[PDB]
């Protein structure tokens, strides 16, 4: 709203006018650590700033309290502050207690100018009305969907701000009702931060194949959470790939030759890097369809391989080492057998960027390797701070792996993704056998006391991966009602349960508005009411840390909460 | 009979490729890429500091593209749709459709800082302002090619009965003038191998490019590839075309006697005394979508005899006298053009006057070499004629020294008389 | 063998370096107050290379 | 010293201190414009990305203060970051 | 000491690269640094400033190779490929070396370093494909190495002549050849009465 | 007093001289010391150079700009200058 999508390049030009100086480094960039879309957007922005030669600093951030503490240490020489993938939903000016009058310089002439300007980007469509409108130092970026939805909201909000009689009471009540209808709504992502940065780069004309690949990776990270948004973005990415596609086609192989290929990308687990059978085994959709957590599901997978006619050993053999003719026949075999088993949804299209002898890599496998690098790239509050520093180091490691020269780093991320997905599948099968998930009819409650992977689930990425596997199982299971899910894992050292909200999703065959997440506001109300300690410092409000004993009374209050 | 097709300067046919250069010039090279029958358009700018590149998908697939620093022109000849996008784009990129009769198509287009030029295969001409307001509607001979260097405009009109012709105009911001109107063009059309035939299908005239010089003098690169420049164009009565560069002869001389067919020449613009031209190789006359840096070639007279050069060859060698003759001719033409440009257009840079003085000195040196050759011939009359043609009396001092070296008393006496006359 | 020390050439180069550094400082003050720092970076790199060459020769001596 | 005392003799330690003083004195005076203690590697790269090998914190520059928070990358001229690299705080971006 | 022990005898490959950078090279500008008669200036103390200040877009100009590469880092500069750095010229040099095993092809002393640097940066500017030029450079390097092996087989204490040998090859061969020749000269001197 | 004005000056005079880190707070403290003289104290610049040299000789510690030790070192150098007077 405050900056139109067409005006994003104008805001970048203003940032250049404010902080572009060979004499001094007057720019600073803040990015929410352990966010794939924010990481891709920050990489594109850093490349653009390097082309602009404007010196700047990059500091990954884990939570809102960390962001406030970082803002406390900001240098006055920096006249511009940037936020990537966070702070849109909240009123950052209210959170940081910023004063436009204190910041405003040369306010008079009807021109607003501040010593430090704050630019905000966030994937979630919901944005605090005060953040979008109230704060001028905050300059929210939107695709125009926020403006379209907030026409009436901004009319009511400005009318309420102006309004201070029974008729006046009725008008103020109407404005408050519109504002509240905008409020108390489950947060949802409608656009990718990488997509917004790519739109700004297209307004500047600066978009290239690498930037398009980064935006595609951000969209692919979004894909599991919002398949609908991924479907909306995929045709645009294909059009961009066609526009930027080199005129030469079927070019002779050489290491320098690089191109992005729009090719089928089946819903399988690292099929290029993992054996065919294991790629089928680690697929959440495959497990959710065949009930692979059961030995009956494993036997169904074996029978499907037999019906396909590939030897079971051939499927279990490494895909790179598999036979050349079988690789070409795999597409026809899939088209024949996935329909027979009803798993035809596995067939899918995905961008795969190639570079000569370095070869082609799918966006899904790259995003999986990046998530693994973020998860495992390396007094209890001090230990959590050290772990957040380790998470920032993992974010830096993933950023370094984003460089093409760090193909070995990307491969290490791929191996870590294989290990993490194996652990997630084992934990999910064990949880299904244990029936740890409980259908409370207000939500689905699950708490983890298992020794393995608890320290991994203390990482929100691994916790969310396990939750996504369970959600895929529940979504493919028609008998399982689509309900909000609660996942609570506890690390013994901190002795606190990491509770994160999980909205239900439709089965991959189905494609209905996604369920809004009430867990954020529900946990906020439950934390305000309950004496049990709960952490909201993290940028993800749904994710929360609560002590081991604190969780159970908090869980009772959560079931009591009407928001869920 | 002749086929009327849209013409864009340095335009490249799609051919086998789905993508092609819509037009190319020193201001920038425009390349369109087919995208599901909607040809995406990219507008590259050679001056990176002056302009930022902008690429936009085009469902129209405008077959006509003209590039000027004020803005980029786009046009679909069959539909008549014409879109003009200012380079700053602060003014909205206006688009409009022109009335095209059955069988009428836009043969070419041109851009002006304050106006937009439109020409039709039927010969109808429509003038529009920079805001798109039609400033004039007219009918003329079919303008096969349109070129406009800022306010200056140079067009080529052709018909089966009218023949090759060209109209020159300096419209200016006001007081529009036509320096020449459909004056006959002395150029030869290509005969109508397969790649050359396809290039003829793309551009029936065969003109590789029609463009003004960096100083604004009219120029063109015909199908024969021998570069032509309109000398003394400021005076219409004394204006004359000059085959300033023979690209085929230059290619042969650089090849050293070898005859290469795959090599070609493709000019985007002509710098002063040097053509900024890509030398397309391979079967295709037009260059590939990737753009090699243009080859800069100084102007070369066609006076060189290929048979004499081959006899010298027995990496090509030229006689010193032939080199001096070509040098003196080129220097005289360049000095006349520089004098006209400095008199009328002034000096865009202050070094032009010093360059003209150095060119006069080099012309005098070439004349002195020719005078030494005439002394070797022992023709005192020819040597005296060369000395009379010499521009500077200071160079005539060297001419008299050369006559003394030739030990011709008649030449020395005539040179002394010429020294007295020049002193007078 | 150590070469004889060229005092005049070394002193002229040092004076040129001093004047160039002073001019670069003046340009920096003006910028802090056309505006293109690319020539300033070129001059800074040239001064750095010249100073490195002089220091290497002096260290070898 | 321009930018294991037990192993050295006492006279050797005094000699090393005198040598460091002599180096500082040679830089302190004539030819002070060029840091004689500066690296002898040719200036191959004018600009190079830099990030902390260690979390030293704020650091000085020609006209800026840069945080050295762990794994924090930068884009700066090589000359300004040469001293920080000599300190070892930042390595290879 | 002030001089590293390895640097006491021969220049480093980076130093040879610095010398090659000190050499000039032609390039095509994309900025009208020249101002019309109708601004920051280089004012270089070790090199010409007039060429840089007079550069215009797509107007070929020569500048020191280090400055040329610095500008090529930006999109404004496109380096002009050396004429000897063409496939035909490389084939001619290879044929000359084949016809003359004793005589090295008249390549520039910095031919190897220049080809490597251009492959690192100026690979785009080459009209000929970079891979063919790299293969030709490797073939020429192998031929020159075989010739160097034969010459080392034919060493003499008095002197040696290497006309067209690359500067990088000379720098690499300086330690071994110098030490061997010095030892042979010492042996001959001890043999002398 | 005028810490921003002395900042490039202090940065040069200290970091170029010894490689010692100068904190912004230490530069501000040196600015207050400079402003202790009502007018510009150019001799105090050489006094600060002598103070930095004495600090390097005694403490021999990097990051002397933290100014917790540099303030006491400034008092010591001022007493030394008073004894010199």
């Amino acid at each position: 709203m405050y900056y139109g999508i067409s005006q994003f390049s104008e805001a970048y030009n203003k940032i250049l006018r404010n902080s572009s100086s060979h004499s001094s480094c007057q720019l600073v960039i803040f990015v929410s650590c352990l966010n794939i879309d924010a990481l891709c957007a920050t990489k594109m922005l850093s490349l653009l700033f390097k082309k602009q030669l404007v010196q700047s600093q990059i500091v990954p951030i884990f939570g809102y309290s960390e962001l406030r503490r970082h803002y406390s240490q900001l240098d006055d020489n920096i006249n511009s502050l940037l936020l990537v993938g966070f702070g849109g939903v909240i009123d950052l000016e209210a959170f940081l207690e910023i004063d436009p009058q204190e910041y405003v310089i040369d306010t008079d002439s009807g021109e607003q100018s501040f010593r430090r300007d704050i630019y905000v980007l966030d994937a979630h469509r919901p944005w605090n009305l005060d953040n979008i409108f109230g704060s001028q130092i905050i300059q929210c970026f939107d695709d125009g969907t926020v403006d379209d939805t907030l026409g009436e909201q901004k009319e009511a909000y400005y009318k309420l701000l102006e309004l201070d009689r029974k008729q006046r009471k009725k008008q103020i009540h109407e404005y408050e009702g519109v504002l509240e209808e905008y409020y108390s709504q489950g947060t949802t992502v409608v656009n990718s931060i990488s997509a917004q940065i790519y739109s700004l780069l297209s307004a500047i004309g600066e978009t290239n194949l690498s930037n398009l690949w980064l935006n595609i990776l951000g969209t692919t990270s979004l894909d599991i959470a919002y398949a609908q948004v991924y479907n909306r973005l995929y045709p645009l990415l294909q059009d961009e790939v066609k526009r930027l596609t080199p005129s030469s086609r079927n070019s002779v192989k050489t290491p320098d030759t690089l191109t992005l290929n729009i090719q089928p990308d089946y819903y399988l687990f690292l099929l290029r890097h993992s054996s065919l059978y294991d790629s089928f085994y680690y697929s959440n959709y495959v497990n959710a369809k065949l009930s692979l957590w059961n030995e009956n599901g494993k036997k169904r997978l074996h029978k499907m391989f037999a019906r396909m006619g590939i030897p079971l050993s051939t499927a279990q053999e490494t895909w790179l080492y598999m036979d050349h003719s079988i690789k070409r026949e795999l597409g026809i075999i899939f088209d024949k057998n996935l329909d027979r088993y009803g798993l035809q949804d596995i067939i899918r299209d995905g961008f795969v960027r190639t570079l000569g002898y370095r070869g082609s890599i799918s966006a899904s496998e790259f995003v999986e390797a990046l998530t693994a690098l973020l998860e495992v790239g390396n007094n209890s509050a001090q230990k959590l701070t050290n772990l957040r520093k380790r998470w920032v180091s993992n974010f830096w490691l993933s950023w370094d792996a984003l460089d093409d020269r760090k193909v070995e780093l990307l491969n290490r991320g791929i191996q870590l993704a294989q290990d993490l997905q194996r652990a997630i599948f084992n934990t999910g099968v064990a949880i299904l056998e244990k029936k740890l998930i409980k259908h409370l009819r207000i939500y689905r409650l699950c708490v983890l006391q298992d020794g393995p992977d608890l320290d991994l689930y203390r990482n929100p990425l691994t916790l969310l991966r396990l939750g996504n596997w369970l959600i895929e199982c529940c979504a493919e299971s028609e008998d399982k009602q689509l309900l909000p899910m609660v996942l609570a894992s506890i690390d013994e050292n901190t002795d606190t349960y990491l509770v994160a909200g999980l909205t239900p999703r439709y089965p991959r065959g189905l494609d209905k508005k996604p369920i809004l997440n009430n867990f954020s506001m529900a946990f906020q109300q439950i934390t305000a009411e309950t004496d049990a300690k709960v952490r909201i410092d993290n940028f993800e409000s749904s994710i929360i840390e609560i002590r081991r004993e604190d969780l159970s009374p908090f869980l009772e209050k959560l079931t009591l909460s009407g928001l869920l | 009979k002749f086929r009327y097709m849209p013409f864009s300067p340095a335009g490249t046919p799609f051919g086998f490729t789905d993508r092609r250069y819509l037009t190319m010039n020193e201001v920038g090279y425009v390349s369109t890429v087919k995208n599901s029958e909607q040809y995406s358009i990219t507008v590259s700018f050679f001056d990176v500091g002056r302009f930022r590149e902008y690429h936009f998908e085009d469902l129209f697939g405008y077959d006509l593209c003209f590039l000027n620093e004020k803005g980029t022109l786009f046009g679909q000849s069959k539909t008549g749709q014409i879109q003009y996008r200012p380079h700053d784009s602060i003014h909205s990129n206006w688009t409009k459709i022109i009335p095209l009769q059955a069988g009428e198509r836009i043969t070419s287009v041109a851009a002006t800082p304050v106006r937009v030029i439109v020409g039709t295969s039927l010969g109808y001409f429509r003038s529009f302002n920079q805001f798109g307001v039609p400033f004039a509607v007219e009918k003329t001979s079919p303008i096969v090619a349109l070129t406009a260097q800022n306010y200056r405009v140079f067009s080529v009109h052709y018909s089966q009965f009218h023949g090759l012709s060209y109209s020159l105009s300096e419209l200016g911001t006001s007081s529009k003038r036509y320096y020449k109107r459909e004056c006959p063009l002395p150029m030869s059309l290509p005969n109508i191998k397969d790649a050359n035939l396809d290039y003829y299908n793309f551009n029936p005239m065969g003109i590789k490019s029609l463009f003004f010089s960096s100083y604004g003098d009219p120029c063109i690169f015909g199908s024969d590839n021998t570069l032509l420049l309109l000398s003394k164009w400021r005076s219409p009565e004394e204006s004359k075309w000059l085959p300033i560069l023979d690209s085929n002869m230059e290619i042969w001389k650089m090849s050293g006697g070898k005859e290469t067919t795959d090599i070609h020449v493709w000019p985007l613009a002509l710098a002063y005394d040097t053509l900024n031209c890509i030398l397309v190789k391979g079967k295709h006359i037009w260059p590939e979508f990737p753009l090699p840096l243009p080859s800069e070639m100084e102007i070369r007279m066609p006076v060189f005899v290929k048979s004499k050069l081959l006899e010298e060859n027995k990496e090509i060698q030229i006689p010193v006298s032939m080199a001096a003759e070509e040098e003196y001719l080129r220097s005289k033409v360049l000095s006349e053009l520089l004098t006209d440009t400095l008199e009328n257009d002034g000096e865009m840079y202050g070094n032009e006057n010093e360059v003209l003085a150095a060119l006069n000195g080099a012309y005098d040196k070439a004349l002195l070499r020719l005078f030494a050759s005439a002394c070797s011939d022992q023709n005192v009359e020819k040597a005296l004629s060369l000395a009379h043609e010499l521009k500077q009396d200071r160079a005539l001092t060297a001419a008299v020294k050369i006559s003394e070296r030739a030990e011709l008393p008649s030449l020395v006496k005539k040179i002394n008389n010429i020294r007295e006359a020049r002193y007078e | 063998e150590l070469l004889p020390y060229p005092h005049q050439l070394m002193k002229r180069l040092l004076n040129r370096i001093s004047m160039q550094s002073q001019l670069i400082e003046n340009i920096s003050m003006g910028f802090l107050d056309n505006e293109s720092k690319l020539p300033l970076l070129c001059m800074e790199t040239e001064l750095e290379r010249l100073k490195f060459v002089i220091r290497s020769y002096i260290r070898c001596r | 010293n321009g930018l294991d005392t037990n192993n050295l003799s006492h006279q050797e330690q005094e000699y090393l201190k005198e040598y460091c003083d002599l180096i500082t004195d040679l830089k302190s005076g004539d030819l002070v414009d060029i840091d004689l203690s500066g690296s002898l590697v040719p200036p191959s790269d004018v600009f190079i990305d830099v990030r902390v090998l260690k979390d030293a914190g704020e650091i000085q520059t020609e006209y800026g203060v840069f945080n050295l928070i762990k794994d924090s990358q930068f884009f700066v001229r090589q000359s300004d970051v040469e001293r920080l690299i000599q300190q070892g705080y930042l390595q290879k971006i | 000491m002030s001089l590293p022990a390895h640097l006491q005898q021969t220049f480093s490959p980076e130093e040879i690269q610095f010398i090659v950078e000190n050499e000039p090279i032609k390039i095509f500008p994309r900025i009208t640094t020249r101002q019309k008669i109708r601004h920051t200036r280089w004012q270089l103390i070790t090199t010409d400033d007039k060429a840089l200040n007079n550069m215009v877009a797509m107007r070929s100009t020569e500048v020191v190779l280090w400055i040329a590469l610095l500008l090529k880092q930006q999109s404004k500069c496109s380096i002009v490929a050396p004429q000897w750095l063409t496939t035909k010229e490389l084939d001619r040099k290879i044929q000359y070396e084949k016809t003359h095993p004793d005589r090295f092809s008249e390549l520039p002393w910095n031919w190897l370093v220049l080809a490597r640097i251009l492959f690192n940066k100026a690979k785009d500017d080459f009209h000929d494909p970079i891979h063919e030029l790299r293969g030709k450079i490797q073939d020429l390097r192998e031929i020159r190495q075989i010739k160097v092996l034969k010459g080392l087989k034919y060493l003499n204490e008095s002197h040696l002549q290497l006309d067209n040998l690359s500067l990088l090859e000379i720098n690499e061969l300086r330690p071994f050849i110098t030490e061997i020749m010095d030892k042979l000269r010492e042996i001959h001197t001890a043999s002398l009465t | 007093i005028q810490p921003p004005l002395l900042r490039p000056l202090a940065y040069r005079v200290l970091s170029r001289k010894y490689g010692l880190s100068i904190k912004s707070d230490g530069l501000s403290a040196l600015a207050e010391f400079v402003g202790t003289n009502i007018g510009a104290n150019w001799r105090q610049g050489p006094a600060t150079i002598k103070f930095l040299e004495q600090f390097a000789a005694v403490w021999k510690q990097q990051e002397r700009g933290l100014f917790i030790d540099q303030s006491g070192v400034k008092e010591v150098i001022q007493e030394m200058k008073e004894r010199e007077k």
